[PDB]
């Protein structure tokens, strides 16, 4: 390119990393980034799951490791379950007071 | 002055490629979204295409 | 190699992946607006 | 003193592209003096022709009409006989004559092959056309640059190591007919570069991927019983896409000349990667 | 599935070989963040 | 129902309540059509099955029934002129701004993004930058600008309020015309008497908490 | 329960019957309004004549 | 005090833990290329990598409460904390030449995709002086960086054969005319011998 | 070309924690207890409604700038 934009590029460039290197090598900044780093890394990789590799002996593993799919189902299902009773309650209730109050 | 070396009707990409991109790329879009879509649109419709108007369409100003 | 509860991480993927497609794609859920001119009427 | 060229550069581009386009595969006689009587009975060779030592050169078919009766059946010979006694300015590697060292690797009529050893179509009306490697840098006519494939067989360290001594010194490494047998058809590659040449893969990452040739003599050395360098080996080449890049095309089987099977011996490379990740998980526990 | 798109990308766009495995992990991370969002949120 | 498109309405007489009548009938046939399509939309997907339909039927199908009461409101009003959406400002400064983005009334060109695009594009130009890299960046915040214009369902909430405030002061000014006649001898009374422009609803209200106020109970 | 078509047979109806006690709502509220606006004007006149109260701005 | 204690045991079995997983890593580390370092931990198995990478700062930064400390184990934990600076200065180090690699697979980039086939659009025929003083620039800072290795010879070892490679595919994609002789003056010496 | 779909999880996620199973049941816990909340207060202010139209229901209405709204019949 022409020599003079070629000036302003460089000087641009020049700007862009710097003010890049500054923002993350910051004290302050630095740390925000690498406590957060691994947060993330823990979120993503270390995320609550029902299937995992079992290495150990029927005899060295415990009984939650087990059950715990099913203890998540049944908490899961319950959950629904009840919500959806506790909806119609709800509809009952209020149906009949509504009634009773008026019509 | 960029000189292309091609031959259009035998190479790989050329002629071949219209023979046999479009039978390849429409092969799951046909076979799976063609019943699905009918399946998908009927299911609906068990008893008729009708529509129930709700507002009078027979009825005219005088 | 033993992979604790594998059938139920499968058809957890499968589920999730169908339920994705649905609600991206709303194959399920079409539009009848362009069927309209090309149906009977009651009433 | 220069100044942006960005759109004087696009502008040609584009305009070149349309115009060879319109003008591909040009092709410029070498002895237009032929009366049209004559080219019945001489077949018609075009040979791709390019110099970018000359700064005004530019690629370019060149069509030669030879008498095959002059000369033996094959693309060597044809390209030998116009370089001699037509234009001796042609430019190509030959050194084995009979399909062993390989040097002799074109595209022989649309098909990459050792031009030693292939035979063109001797019908008088069909023209035959001779070219490079395809997606080889190209130095001059027929030459192309093979540097990089070089450079990545030697990444595989293809040399026998052993990690236990010799118990006397005075024998050797022993290994039974059959672990011999079975680098039978996997040592006979003379490197000739025709099939990784032909590998989509390696059409798109010459880098990244290394070809079915280097692959394959990595098969040879990892499947070798006499080197106990295996699970090394194993490792080395299921790093990012050494490997994984292949998809299994098959070409590299159907354009070998020497009749091998490297599509085979990269499946079954994959086949050893995979289970050496699943044990490196199921041993070590 | 992703892995095979990011595949797909690498080895047909010459351009998209400038990410690193790096950006190509945190592309990762945020489309797999964005799919819980989006199956979360479409039941609410 | 299928409306004549000839007014009954006396111009002379009333000529607002003429020409909103007139342009209601206009619309109404095209609007009616719409209508019917999107009920029908909604009655056959409600006649689905399992998630498919009923299931799911009233909570998933919210963009249709935001069109339905759409077209239903427009409908009723015909058409729109900008004299009412200048009134309306007063208490939603972007009424235009919304009012475009949820009726077909002119075509939206993205100019923001055009504009960002074209600076994009002289950077490059400064830089030297291939034409197809300017090209994606001037396509690039045009995508943008797109993208953030065109959807925005919040616009046809805020285009159902303007509406409603639009037929409520229609049928107002309809009723004003109506008794203009019959209230000019009292206003030519009133205007001598009370020097004031506010309304008589507001001043009366004035009045009685003025006197539930003074006035004394006795 | 019912056919879906006597279902929309009734939903049509019942928006019917809901369109007639808003008009007879309409109606009334109309009328009554327009006698206010006239009770209240008159009235705002006589007191202001009367010299009862005094409206200014 | 609850809370210095709970501090300080967080910090010992946090960085004496992975003490003994910092030789794997920084063996992993080094059996890869410079292109994505850490490509095994991203793709195969986070074999405590992410994990190191964290620690080193609360090693090199946090505070120790030595009362709370026994001898051997005092004794242990200052050995782990060595071996965690080791490894961030190690970090440092891989991720210093990847980035010098980045650089050199940038220019290659951009030279293929000057040479691309579907480049319709900006093929040009002459090398533009810009790239020339880059490649120029770039080849110089690399062998000053081979020399600067000259005591470790696996490492000089891995950094040629993995960034000189795109050096050698550089040298490949030009024509021999023009400033060649004086572009890769440097590189004609060894390297360009060890890349046929 | 090879095959590559299937269901089953990578084994890059499928590592466990030293203690155990991953924190399955602990998780689940904090969103049963959320749905719980959620749906609660959902429950709640839907079913509990009624639409009261009359006089008292309308007020005033007034610009931004606080005056009261007038349209005049230009
Ligand atoms: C600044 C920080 C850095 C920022 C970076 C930028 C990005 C943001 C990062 C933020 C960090 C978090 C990101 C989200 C997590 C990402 C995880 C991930 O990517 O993992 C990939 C990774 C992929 O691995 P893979 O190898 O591909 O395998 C995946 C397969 O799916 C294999 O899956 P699986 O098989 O292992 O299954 C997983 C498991 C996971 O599920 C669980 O165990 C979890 C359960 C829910 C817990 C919820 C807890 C929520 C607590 C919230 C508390 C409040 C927070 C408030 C915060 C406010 C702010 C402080 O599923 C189940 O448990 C299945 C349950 C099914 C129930 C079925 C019910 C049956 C009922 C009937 C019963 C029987 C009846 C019989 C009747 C018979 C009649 C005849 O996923 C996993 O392996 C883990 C499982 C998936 C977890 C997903 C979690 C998503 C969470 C999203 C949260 C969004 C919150 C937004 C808040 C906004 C506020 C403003
Ligand atoms: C004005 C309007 C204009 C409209 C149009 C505008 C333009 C729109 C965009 C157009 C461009 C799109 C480009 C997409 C490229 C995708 C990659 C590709 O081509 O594949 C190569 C590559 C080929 O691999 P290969 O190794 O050569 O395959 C050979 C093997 O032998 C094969 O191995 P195998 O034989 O063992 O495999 C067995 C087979 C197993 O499957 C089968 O054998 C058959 C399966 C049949 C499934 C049928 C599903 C039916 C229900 C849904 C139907 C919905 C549509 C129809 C609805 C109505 C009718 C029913 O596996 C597969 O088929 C794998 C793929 C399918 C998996 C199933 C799930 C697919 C959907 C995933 C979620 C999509 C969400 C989209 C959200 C979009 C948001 C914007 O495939 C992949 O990359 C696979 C993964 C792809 C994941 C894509 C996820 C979505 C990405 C969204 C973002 C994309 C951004 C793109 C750039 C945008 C501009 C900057
Ligand atoms: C309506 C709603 C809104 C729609 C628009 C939404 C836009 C959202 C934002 C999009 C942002 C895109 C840019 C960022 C992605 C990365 C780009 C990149 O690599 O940057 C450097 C790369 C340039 O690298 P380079 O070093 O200059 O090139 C030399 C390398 O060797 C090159 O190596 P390479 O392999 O890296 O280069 C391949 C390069 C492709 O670049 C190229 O190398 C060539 C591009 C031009 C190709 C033109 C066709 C060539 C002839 C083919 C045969 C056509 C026949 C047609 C007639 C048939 C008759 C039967 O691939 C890409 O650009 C990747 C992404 C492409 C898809 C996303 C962009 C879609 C834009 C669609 C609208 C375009 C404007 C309107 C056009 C129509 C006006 C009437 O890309 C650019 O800077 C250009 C970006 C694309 C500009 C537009 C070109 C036309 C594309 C049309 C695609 C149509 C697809 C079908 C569905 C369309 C639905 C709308
Ligand atoms: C809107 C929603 C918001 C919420 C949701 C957010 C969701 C998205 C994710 C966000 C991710 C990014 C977050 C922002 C980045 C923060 C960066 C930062 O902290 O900068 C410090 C960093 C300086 O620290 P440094 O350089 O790393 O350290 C050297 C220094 O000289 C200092 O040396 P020193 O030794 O004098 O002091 C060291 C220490 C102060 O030292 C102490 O006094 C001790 C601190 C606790 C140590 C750990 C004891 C654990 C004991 C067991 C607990 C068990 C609990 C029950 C469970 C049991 C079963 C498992 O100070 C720190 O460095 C504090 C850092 C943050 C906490 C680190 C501790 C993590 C573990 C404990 C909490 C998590 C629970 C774990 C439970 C399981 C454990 C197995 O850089 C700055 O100064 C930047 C300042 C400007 C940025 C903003 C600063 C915000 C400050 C927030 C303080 C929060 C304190 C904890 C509150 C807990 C409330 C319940
Ligand atoms: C809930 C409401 C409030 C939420 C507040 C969230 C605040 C987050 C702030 C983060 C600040 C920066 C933290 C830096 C790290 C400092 C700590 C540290 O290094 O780790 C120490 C400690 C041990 O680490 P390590 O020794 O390195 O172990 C890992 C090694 O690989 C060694 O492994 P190992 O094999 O030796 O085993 C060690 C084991 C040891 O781990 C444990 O012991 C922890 C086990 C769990 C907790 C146990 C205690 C439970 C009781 C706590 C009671 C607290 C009461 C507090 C009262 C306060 C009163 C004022 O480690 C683990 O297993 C790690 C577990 C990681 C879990 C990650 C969860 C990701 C998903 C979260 C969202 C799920 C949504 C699902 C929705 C789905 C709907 C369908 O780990 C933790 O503290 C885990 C923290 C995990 C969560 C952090 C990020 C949360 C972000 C949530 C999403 C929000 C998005 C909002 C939008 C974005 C903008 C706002
Ligand atoms: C709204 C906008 C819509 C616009 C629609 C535009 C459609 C574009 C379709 C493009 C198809 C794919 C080709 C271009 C993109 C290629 C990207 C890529 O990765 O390729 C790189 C590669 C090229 O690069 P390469 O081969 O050098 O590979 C890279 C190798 N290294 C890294 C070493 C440099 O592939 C190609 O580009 C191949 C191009 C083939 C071109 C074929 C043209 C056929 C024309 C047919 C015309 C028919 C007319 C019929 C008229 C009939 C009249 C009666
Ligand atoms: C040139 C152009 C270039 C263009 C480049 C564009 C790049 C874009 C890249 C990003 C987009 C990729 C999209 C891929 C398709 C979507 C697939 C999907 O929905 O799943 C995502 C992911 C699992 O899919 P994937 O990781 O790809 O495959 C794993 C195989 N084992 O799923 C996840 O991991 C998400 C987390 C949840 C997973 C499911 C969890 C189990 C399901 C049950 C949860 C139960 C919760 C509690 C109970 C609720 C119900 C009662
Ligand atoms: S793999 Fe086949 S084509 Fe390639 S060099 Fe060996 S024998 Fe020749
Ligand atoms: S031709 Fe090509 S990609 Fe794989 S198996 Fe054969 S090499
Ligand atoms: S000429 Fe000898 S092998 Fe080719
Ligand atoms: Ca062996």
């Amino acid at each position: 390119m022409n020599h003079s934009c070629q000036k302003v590029f460089e000087g641009f460039v020049s700007a862009l990393y710097d003010t890049s290197y500054f923002f993350r090598n910051f004290g302050p900044f630095k740390a925000t980034i690498h406590y957060a780093t691994y947060a993330n890394y823990l979120a993503q990789n270390w995320a609550p799951r029902v299937s995992y590799i079992e290495t150990s002996t029927p005899a060295y593993t415990l009984a939650k490791n087990k059950y715990a799919v099913y203890i998540v189902y049944g908490l899961i299902g319950g959950a629904l379950i009840h919500n959806y009773m506790l909806d119609n309650k709800a509809a009952q209730k209020s149906q009949q007071y509504y009634l009773k109050h008026r019509d | 002055m960029r000189r292309i070396f091609w031959n259009f009707k035998t190479a790989f990409v050329g002629l071949p490629m219209f023979s046999l991109a479009p039978k390849n790329i429409l092969v799951y879009p046909i076979v799976v979204g063609v019943p699905l879509y009918t399946f998908i649109v009927l299911q609906n419709s068990v008893r008729g295409f009708a529509y129930f108007d709700e507002y009078d369409s027979d009825v005219k100003e005088n | 190699l033993p992979i604790r509860n594998i059938q139920f991480a499968r058809y957890h993927y499968l589920a999730a992946v169908t339920v994705f497609t649905y609600f991206a794609t709303r194959c399920c859920l079409l539009d009848y607006k362009k069927y309209y001119p090309l149906a009977s009427v009651k009433k | 003193a220069e100044s942006n060229d960005a759109t004087s550069i696009c502008l040609e581009s584009i305009s070149g592209t349309i115009k060879g386009l319109q003008k591909a595969n040009y092709v410029v006689e070498h002895n237009p003096n032929l009366t049209s009587e004559e080219k019945k009975h001489l077949k018609q060779f075009l040979v791709y022709r390019y110099n970018p030592a000359d700064p005004h050169d530019q690629p370019k078919y060149v069509s030669y009409w030879c008498d095959i009766k002059k000369f033996p059946p094959m693309f060597l010979d044809a390209i030998l006989y116009i370089k001699n006694e037509l234009d001796p300015t042609l430019s190509i590697r030959r050194s084995c004559r009979e399909g062993i060292c390989g040097s002799c690797a074109v595209n022989c009529d649309g098909l990459h092959t050792l031009a030693c050893i292939s035979g063109f179509n001797r019908d008088l009306s069909k023209p035959t056309i001779i070219t490079p490697l395809g997606h080889m840098f190209i130095l001059k006519d027929l030459v192309v640059d093979m540097t990089n494939f070089y450079a990545q067989y030697k990444m595989i360290e293809p040399y026998l190591k052993r990690k236990t001594p010799k118990p006397d010194a005075n024998k050797e490494y022993p290994q039974s007919p059959e672990q011999r047998a079975l680098l039978d058809g996997l040592y006979e590659c003379v490197l000739c570069a025709a099939c990784s040449t032909s590998c989509p893969s390696y059409w798109w990452h010459p880098d990244r991927y290394l070809g079915p040739a280097i692959l394959q003599q990595a098969y040879r050395w990892i499947v070798d019983s006499r080197d106990e360098y295996t699970q090394e080996r194993i490792e080395r080449i299921a790093e990012d896409v050494r490997l994984d890049d292949c998809q299994q095309i098959g070409m590299c089987s159907f354009t070998c000349p020497k009749g091998l099977n490297p599509q085979l011996s990269l499946k079954n490379l994959m086949d050893m990667v995979k289970d050496f990740r699943q044990k490196r998980i199921e041993q070590e526990v | 599935m992703f892995k095979e798109l990011i595949h797909i990308f690498r080895t047909y766009y010459i351009t998209f070989r400038y990410l690193k495995k790096s950006n190509i992990n945190f592309l990762k991370n945020l489309s797999y963040t964005l799919i819980a969002y989006y199956l979360i949120i479409n039941f609410q | 129902v299928r409306l004549n498109l000839k007014s009954n309405v006396d111009q002379n007489e009333y000529p607002f309540l003429a020409k909103w009548d007139k342009d209601m009938r206009q619309n109404y046939e095209e609007y009616q059509n719409r209508i019917d399509a999107t009920t029908y939309h909604l009655q056959r997907s409600q006649r689905g099955i399992a998630v498919f339909g009923e299931w799911m039927y009233p909570r998933y199908f919210q963009k249709d029934i935001l069109e339905l009461e759409v077209l239903r409101r427009k409908q009723q009003l015909g058409k729109i002129y900008p004299e009412e959406v200048s009134s309306y400002t007063q208490i939603n400064p972007d009424i235009a701004n919304d009012l475009n983005l949820t009726f077909n009334a002119k075509l939206l060109w993205p100019v923001r993004g055009m504009t960002v695009g074209a600076g994009f594009f002289a950077f490059a130009h400064l830089f030297n930058l291939p034409y197809s890299f300017r090209l994606g960046l001037f396509v690039l915040p045009t995508a943008v600008e797109l993208a953030f214009t065109w959807g925005n369902k919040t616009s046809q909430f805020k285009s159902i309020e303007f509406m409603d405030y639009l037929l409520q002061y229609r049928v107002s000014k309809a009723l004003l015309e109506k008794n203009a006649k019959h209230f000019a001898e009292k206003k030519a009374a009133y205007q001598k008497e009370i020097n004031s422009s506010q309304s008589v609803q507001d001043l009366y209200n004035q009045l009685i908490t003025l006197v539930s106020e003074q006035a004394p109970s006795e | 329960m019912f056919s879906d078509f006597n279902m929309y047979e009734a939903k049509v109806f019942l928006k019917a019957v809901a369109d007639a006690q808003n008009t007879f709502r309409q109606t009334a509220q109309q009328e009554n309004q327009l006698a206010r606006y006239e009770s209240q004007s008159q009235s705002l006149l006589n007191g202001s004549t009367s010299g009862a109260i005094s409206i200014t701005g | 005090s609850l809370v210095s204690l709970f501090k300080n045991t967080f910090l010992k079995s946090r960085v004496i833990g992975l003490s003994f997983q910092a030789q794997r890593v920084m063996a992993q580390m080094a059996k890869t290329d410079f292109e994505n370092p850490d490509e095994h931990f991203l793709l195969n198995d986070a074999m405590k990598y992410n994990e190191l990478v964290f620690y080193g700062r609360l090693a090199e930064n946090w505070s120790i409460n030595p009362e709370l400390f026994g001898k051997a184990e005092l004794a242990k934990y200052n050995e782990a904390k060595q071996t965690l600076i080791d490894f961030n200065q190690y970090h440092a180090l891989v991720q210093n030449l990847h980035e010098f690699y980045w650089e050199l697979k940038t220019i290659y980039l951009e030279l293929s995709r000057g040479v691309a086939t579907s480049n319709f659009h900006n093929k040009r025929e002459v090398t533009h002086s810009i790239i020339e003083s880059d490649i120029k620039n770039s080849i110089h800072k690399y062998i000053q960086l081979i020399d600067d290795l000259k005591d470790y010879p696996e490492w000089q070892h891995k950094v040629r054969e993995e960034i000189g490679y795109y050096a050698h595919m550089i040298y490949t994609s030009v024509n021999h005319d023009g400033n060649f002789p004086e572009i890769f003056k440097e590189f004609n010496k060894v390297d360009s011998l060890y890349y046929f | 070309a090879r095959l590559w779909w299937t269901l089953d999880p990578s084994k890059y996620y499928l590592k466990q924690i030293s203690s155990g199973g991953r924190n399955e049941i602990l998780f689940t816990v904090l969103g049963v207890t959320a749905a719980y909340w959620y749906f609660g207060n959902k429950r709640c202010e839907h079913y509990w409604r009624r639409q009261i139209d009359n006089c008292q229901s309308w007020s005033r209405a007034q610009n931004i700038n606080g005056n009261n709204l007038t349209v005049k019949q230009y």
